[PDB]
């Protein structure tokens, strides 16, 4: 089964940093873009980051750009987020969403009210 | 012909409905289909002035447009429906930075789909005076969304409609660039994007989208016959 | 095991989307974009009845078991039974099944008067065709529903979604007895073993798997590394020994089902291959494709 | 060995030399923008058939023998209609893309490929079917001549018939005007899909050079005979070799810049727009 | 005109100029072997085409 579990995530002091982790489980991580996706409170979803599978290609949002870095050890099956300079408006839940199929770089259907391969995400306050 | 007379008369039935099928082919083959997308807030329900289907005339050439609506938000299946048509047009709203972001992602995701990369996009910027006003007033930055704004310099080949203001410009080249330089990473001259700026009062949008059409078929034939 | 074509079906616009065969195993029904249904007779090439469609955007059709009927849908939410005979002559529309909240991705016939429905809101739903009402509706996929498979007996089915789920589904009770995991992705073809007791997926993890209800689990997974496009299609043989999938590198793999070890390929379409089917008797295979054409194997 | 016959021995060798070289060149860059629109495999036939115009110049040198004289006149006749085979069905299939106003031509890649090579046949089996009604009624023979003058023998060829003559010029100025049709319906095109140049080398070689031959021809006997034969022959040749490659070839190897996926997309735009 | 065959002056008039030289030379460098060639009463007709071609060309230019 398809598991993706979020962790590292409470309440931090504006320009603090914060580590962000996703265990992924039930399928190869290696073989699969992944994304960080965030919601906050009267907001829809948006999309913040993404890393492709061997790692070479990233790309963020403008927003956190500088300030937030993304990696994954597909040794461990675990993805990164480092988050740094935290604006108070970087308050919200966390997801690592993963794409619907492998060895592809489009990416349909991530900022979905229901997609399946997502996470219970981590609430981040600033 | 070691066939029964029925079978005979089936043989000609058939034949019937081939040459029903054949003037079905000629009908079906004259006629431009095109894929309407953009979010809401866009304004793409009044593009032309000619809400599933829709039907119009263009000097002698007939073109479908279709927006789908009622379905969910996941678009990841039915959107292989739309891989024969000629092409997709897109409507951006051009005056909110704060879901500008999310309309080059959506931008993004229809340009490098497997099922959709030979499909052609004809990009309309819509609400460029509520963009020009917004400019002007000042109250909103686009350097509070885009930084890179402030590291930008208007084309040398930019175009200014006659009266206006340089900001304007920079602003509108800005908004045309983030989704050009979407546009030329990947498209390996397979299909291409055809940018416009267009406001609400606007009435050449048919006209555009005919002579862009003719430029896709233009490129697919020559693509064809192997000569690009 | 090698098989030929032996009938190339010509005449639709389009990708095809959807086929299947009827029982007497000669006719067969195939769905277009372009706007039409077409029933072909299968050991002459003959063209039967061609039905336009007042919806160009079909993704599915079904043949009765009886040979009275049609049904058809997709992108317009609905299901559209079409009566084959008339006193006039004319294949007319027999009932319009509205009730859906997404696209239509499959459709089965149980009976003259009852069909079982699959849609892109992630339900499926169970018809009175006189009536036109949903006598049962079936929930629990988070996810949209993709094909659906009705047992030898009529008495269970199941459906297999874009969350890497499959379920086992009692119509009488409507309740989902069953769920199966194991895929990675979207499942696209589902298909039970012809004693009952199985059933097998194919996905967007290029992956088929079978699945044993006894068992609650899977026994067997489908792959080869060479292999990295998902699976359209999947069907049985009559003894269920070989099974057919077809894939979007526009080629139809044999595997050994008890072994897992391909054992041929039908490579003669130029485009996806949407649809595949085998025909009641098991005396031929019909593969149709997005070149807009159909073919016959055996 | 006479001075006359070494010229044109090395002219028709430099011509040979010239044709390898631009087919070299056009394969190695095979897959580049200016050599893809220029259909590949008609340039490619042309070029082969260029290679066999300057072979068949090289029969008329020589004493005259029987099978010489038979095999002279339909080597060049045949591979002149070649040429002008391929130039025409490339122009027409350039005609027929660029008219075209429908989403797809759906056009097969090998029934495309497969019909040009077939209509040039048909052009080419015209001709053919003259020659082997020649060369099976009436044969040209060698013969030598002692009428013209009283201290010399002239070995020359005598024609079997001058209507078959006759009937292959008539052919060939038949196809050749049909392709100058062609080529000057297909002059607005963009510059890397036009065939306009056809147009220089009928104005040059058909009206100028062939016609100020036609007194020599009228009355002349003996080698110079032969020399009107051949020089006529290198001219057409040298011509088409120019009119249809030099230049390209020049962009191919100078100004590289200009050879790239972007200028004629900039150019095919351009025509759309107009 | 060689030079300026890209000037657009005078309806571009230098590209016909460099046509019309072009004529000139082709008409005589061919003029050359076909006199050599003529045997008889034509020999002056070949002088006649030439005079009328290269003159032709200069008008037609
Ligand atoms: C034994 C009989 C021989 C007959 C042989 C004739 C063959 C057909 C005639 C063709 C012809 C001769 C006119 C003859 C004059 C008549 C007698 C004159 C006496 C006085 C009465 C008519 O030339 C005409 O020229 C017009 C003037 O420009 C032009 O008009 C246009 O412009 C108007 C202005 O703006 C505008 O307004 C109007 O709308 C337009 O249409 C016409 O399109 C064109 O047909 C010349 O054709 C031209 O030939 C060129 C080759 O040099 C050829 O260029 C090719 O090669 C070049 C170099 O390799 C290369 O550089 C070029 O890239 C390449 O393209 C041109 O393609 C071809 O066109
Ligand atoms: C569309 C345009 C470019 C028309 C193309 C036609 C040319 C290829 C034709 C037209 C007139 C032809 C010429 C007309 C007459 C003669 C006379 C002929 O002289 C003889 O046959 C010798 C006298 C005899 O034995 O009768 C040699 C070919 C030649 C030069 C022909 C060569 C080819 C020409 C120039
Ligand atoms: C023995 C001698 C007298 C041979 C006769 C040659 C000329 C008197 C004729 C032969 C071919 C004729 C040409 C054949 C084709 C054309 C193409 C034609 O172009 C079009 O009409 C196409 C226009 C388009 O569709 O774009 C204009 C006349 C022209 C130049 C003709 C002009 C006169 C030519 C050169
Ligand atoms: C053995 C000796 C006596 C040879 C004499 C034959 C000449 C009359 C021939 C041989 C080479 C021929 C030339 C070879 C190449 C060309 C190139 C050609 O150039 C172009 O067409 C330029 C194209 C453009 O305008 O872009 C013009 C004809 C011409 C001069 C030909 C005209 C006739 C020539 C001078
Ligand atoms: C053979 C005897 C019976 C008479 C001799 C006449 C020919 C030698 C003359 C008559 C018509 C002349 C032609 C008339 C017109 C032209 C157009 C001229 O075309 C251009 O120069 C236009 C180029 C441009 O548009 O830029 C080229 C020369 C040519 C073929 C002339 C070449 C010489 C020709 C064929
Ligand atoms: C009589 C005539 C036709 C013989 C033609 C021979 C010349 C033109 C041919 C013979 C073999 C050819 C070479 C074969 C392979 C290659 C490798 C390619 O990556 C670059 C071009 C190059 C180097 C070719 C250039 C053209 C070439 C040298
Ligand atoms: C527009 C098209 C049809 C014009 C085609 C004209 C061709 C077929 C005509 C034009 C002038 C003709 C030539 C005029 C004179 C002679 C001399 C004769 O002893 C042999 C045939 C020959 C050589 C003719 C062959 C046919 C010819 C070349
Ligand atoms: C009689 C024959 C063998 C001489 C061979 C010389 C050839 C190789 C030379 C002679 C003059 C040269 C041409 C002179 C001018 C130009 C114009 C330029 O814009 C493109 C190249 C081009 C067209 C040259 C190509 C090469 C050329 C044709
Ligand atoms: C037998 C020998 C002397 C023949 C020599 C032929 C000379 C006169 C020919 C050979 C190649 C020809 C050149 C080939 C190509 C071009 C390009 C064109 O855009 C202008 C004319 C120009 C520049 C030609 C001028 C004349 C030229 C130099
Ligand atoms: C009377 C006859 C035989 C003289 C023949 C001489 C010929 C071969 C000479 C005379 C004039 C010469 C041309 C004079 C001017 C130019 C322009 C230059 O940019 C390239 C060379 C070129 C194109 C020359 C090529 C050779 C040329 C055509
Ligand atoms: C296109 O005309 C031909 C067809 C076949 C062969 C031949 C040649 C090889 N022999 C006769 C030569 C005819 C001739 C005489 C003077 C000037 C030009 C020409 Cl052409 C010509």
């Amino acid at each position: 089964q398809v598991q993706l579990q979020e962790s590292g995530g409470g309440l931090v002091q504006p320009g603090g940093s914060l580590r962000l982790s996703c265990a992924a489980s039930g399928f190869t991580f290696s073989n699969y873009k992944m994304n960080w996706v965030r919601q906050a409170p009267g907001k829809g979803l948006e999309w913040v980051s993404d890393i492709s599978q061997s790692g070479a290609s990233i790309s963020y949002t403008g927003s956190v750009k500088g300030r937030f870095t993304i990696s994954r050890d597909n040794a461990k099956n675990t993805l990164y987020l480092q988050m740094n300079s935290l604006k108070p408006e970087d308050t919200a839940v966390y997801y690592c969403a993963r794409c619907p199929a492998p060895f592809t770089r489009d990416c349909f259907d991530v900022t979905s009210t229901t997609y399946a391969y997502r996470g219970q995400g981590t609430q981040v306050t600033v | 012909c070691t066939l029964s007379a029925e079978d005979k008369a089936a043989v000609e039935r058939s034949k019937m409905i081939e040459k029903q099928l054949q003037k079905d082919k000629q009908v079906y083959r004259a006629t431009h289909r095109l894929l309407l997308l953009g979010a809401d807030n866009s304004g793409k329900s009044t593009i032309v002035k000619q809400i599933f289907e829709t039907k119009f005339q263009v000097d002698k050439v007939n073109f479908h447009m279709f927006d789908v609506g009622g379905q969910r938000d996941e678009r990841r299946k039915w959107i292989q429906c739309f891989n024969d048509v000629t092409a997709i047009i897109f409507v951006v709203d051009s005056s909110d930075y704060n879901r500008l972001q999310e309309a080059l992602n959506d931008f993004k995701s229809i340009w490098n789909n497997r099922w959709l990369r030979t499909i052609s996009v004809i990009l309309f910027l819509n609400k460029q005076d509520l963009l020009a006003e917004k400019v002007l007033a000042g109250k909103s930055k686009i350097e509070d969304y885009f930084p890179e704004f402030a590291r930008y310099t208007t084309p040398e080949d930019a175009t200014p409609e006659p009266g206006e203001d340089p900001r304007v410009t920079r602003a509108k080249y800005f908004i045309r660039d983030e989704f050009l330089r979407i546009s030329t990473a990947s498209g390996d001259g397979r299909h291409y994007c055809y940018p416009h700026f267009t406001c609400a009062v606007d009435t050449e949008n048919a006209r555009r989208i005919f002579n862009d059409c003719k430029d896709i078929i233009l490129q697919m034939n020559l693509r064809e016959y192997n000569l690009v | 095991i090698q098989m030929r074509t032996r009938r190339t079906l010509r005449g639709h616009l389009a990708k095809i989307y959807a086929m299947h065969w009827g029982t007497d195993s000669r006719l067969l029904v195939s769905a277009s974009q372009d706007g039409k249904l077409i029933i072909w007779d299968s050991y002459t090439t003959n063209k039967v009845h061609a039905i336009p469609l007042r919806s160009s955007w079909v993704m599915t059709c079904a043949y009765a078991p009886s040979g009275n009927y049609v049904a058809c849908g997709g992108l317009d939410n609905i299901c559209s039974i079409y009566n084959l005979k008339t006193r006039e002559g004319n294949v007319r529309v027999s009932r319009e099944l509205a009730g859906h909240t997404g696209y239509l991705s499959c459709c089965r016939f149980l009976d003259d008067n009852q069909i079982v429905t699959s849609s892109g809101d992630t339900t499926c739903a169970l018809w009175d065709i006189e009536t036109g009402q949903q006598t049962t509706t079936f929930t629990g996929h988070t996810g949209d529903v993709m094909s659906l498979s009705l047992a030898p007996d009529t008495r269970l089915f199941v459906s297999g979604a874009c969350d890497a789920s499959a379920k086992l589904w009692d119509v009488r009770e409507g309740m989902c007895r069953q769920t199966f995991t194991g895929h990675e992705s979207d499942i696209n073809a589902i298909c039970f073993f012809p004693n009952g007791n199985a059933f097998a997926t194919g996905s967007d993890d290029a992956t088929c798997r079978l699945f044993d209800l006894r068992a609650d689990q899977e026994l067997m997974t489908y792959s080869h590394d060479n292999i990295i496009c998902g699976i359209t299609s999947v069907s049985f043989s009559k003894s269920g020994r070989l099974l057919l999938a077809g894939y979007d590198d526009f080629n139809c793999n044999v595997w050994d089902a008890l072994k897992a070890d391909r054992a041929g390929v039908l490579a003669g379409h130029d485009n996806r291959v949407s649809c595949l089917g085998v025909t009641d008797d098991g005396m031929a295979v019909a593969t149709g494709s997005w070149d807009s054409f159909l073919k016959i194997w055996n | 060995t006479e001075p006359f016959g070494i010229a044109l021995t090395l002219f028709a060798v430099l011509g040979i030399f010239l044709t390898a070289f631009v087919l070299g060149v056009f394969i190695k860059f095979r897959n580049t923008p200016i050599v893809k629109a220029t259909n590949r495999e008609l340039s490619y036939l042309l070029l082969f058939s260029l290679l066999c115009c300057f072979s068949s110049s090289l029969f008329f040198i020589g004493e005259p023998q029987d099978w010489t004289c038979r095999l002279r006149q339909p080597a060049f006749g045949i591979s002149f209609v070649l040429c002008i085979s391929c130039i025409l069905v490339k122009t027409n299939r350039v005609l027929l893309v660029f008219e075209a106003k429908i989403p797809t031509s759906f056009h097969r890649k090998w029934w495309g490929l497969n019909l040009q090579f077939l209509l040039v046949f048909l052009c080419t089996f015209m001709q053919i079917v003259i020659c082997v009604i020649w060369l099976y009624t009436a044969p040209p023979s060698s013969y030598r001549n002692q009428e013209l003058e009283d201290e010399i023998i002239f070995i020359t060829c005598h024609e079997g018939s001058l209507m078959a003559l006759g009937f292959l010029i008539g052919y060939t100025c038949l196809l050749a005007a049909i392709c100058f049709f062609f080529a000057f319906k297909s002059r607005k095109l963009p510059e890397n899909f036009n065939e306009a140049k056809f147009i220089t080398f009928s104005m040059l070689i058909f009206f100028i050079v062939w016609i100020s031959f036609i007194p020599a021809y009228a009355s002349t006997y003996g080698k110079f005979v032969s020399a009107v034969e051949v020089i006529a022959i290198l001219a057409a040749s040298f011509g088409l070799l120019a009119c249809i490659f030099f230049n390209k070839i020049y962009i191919i190897l100078f100004k590289p810049s200009r050879n790239t996926i972007e200028e004629v997309r900039c150019s095919t735009a351009a025509h759309a727009f107009k």
